[PDB]
């Protein structure tokens, strides 16, 4: 309710599902975790823009 | 206090004689004993009715709205007996009061009174409905002599500017109240909150005087300062800095 009229908005919600573990392919956990964090930020920022 | 009573049930012909008697006695007491006199006439619409009836009995051609054609001349020779004269220490001041049929501002009586007298005072029906006594509406009020009636030496230097500033503050306060009603409280700035608080405090303190509170001019300016204390000095742009450096810090 920005004004007398109402305008849809949305909220990011961390459902909390476990991330797939990457330990078999050269034990790539650290780098994949970094990419996961980067896109975790991107998701929230694009929800705000949305 | 010299009082002239003419009740409703009295004969109608006497209703046109009393103003002349009152004005003659006032002229006597003013220009013969060197007194200052304030004369008041009330319900001049009844005088207009009496003049209409005596004209109708005279069997003369009616005028606009049946009033006599010479009504303007008669009301002129009534009102004007007032003012000051050189060579005398005395004055007179006429405060007519009249009713407006159906709140019709374009009615002949107030119109022809406009072309003689000076300024206009109003009373707002809504403010009466809000239980605020005495409800004098400041917004439409006017005065042509206010430019020179007040000034330096005769009073303090802070009368006209204070009035202009308070007028501006009340106007913007009513406007901000309207805008709050339109949009909502969430959209107000800090200055808008100050404007609303000033409007409420003004309508609670200044206009509301009660029947017996005898505020002098000095106390009135002081209470105006008390209301203006709500705002920061910066928003008070209608008061020159020359007096803000003297009056705001008190």
């Amino acid at each position: 309710n920005v004004a007398g009229v109402t305008l849809p908005v949305f909220e990011h919600y961390h459902e909390g599902t476990d991330s797939y573990e990457l330990t078999g392919l050269a034990r790539g956990g650290e780098q994949l975790a970094k990419l996961k964090r980067n896109y975790a930020k991107a998701v929230e920022l694009l929800v705000e823009l949305a | 206090v010299c009082l002239f009573l003419n009740l409703a049930n009295d004969p109608t012909i006497e209703r046109i004689i009393t103003p002349r008697l009152a004005l003659t006695t006032a002229e006597f007491l003013a220009y013969q004993c060197e007194k200052h006199v304030l004369v008041i006439l009330t319900d001049m619409s009844s005088y207009a009715e009496a003049l209409r009836e005596v004209s109708a009995a005279r069997e003369e051609v009616p005028g606009r709205r049946g009033f006599p054609g010479y009504m303007y001349t008669d009301l002129a020779t009534i009102y004007e007996r007032a003012g000051r004269v050189e060579g005398r220490n005395g004055s007179i001041t006429q405060i007519p009061i009249l009713t407006m049929p159906n709140d019709d501002i374009t009615h002949p009586i107030p119109d022809l009174t406009g072309y003689i007298t000076e300024g206009q005072i109003y009373v707002d029906r809504q403010l009466h409905n809000r239980q605020i006594y005495p409800p004098i509406n400041v917004l439409p009020s006017l005065s042509r002599l206010m430019k020179s009636a007040i000034g330096e030496g005769m009073t303090r230097k802070d009368h006209a500017d204070v009035s202009n500033q308070l007028y501006a503050c009340y106007a913007i306060g009513k406007d901000v109240q309207a805008m709050k009603a339109v949009v909502g409280e969430e959209a107000l700035t800090s200055d808008d909150l100050l404007y609303l608080e000033f409007l409420q405090k003004f309508e609670k303190n200044f206009i509301t005087q009660g029947p017996y509170e005898n505020r002098t001019v000095y106390e009135t300016l002081d209470i105006g300062w008390q209301l203006l204390r709500i705002f920061p000095k910066e928003m008070l742009k209608r008061i020159p800095q020359s007096t803000l450096s003297e009056f705001y810090p008190r």
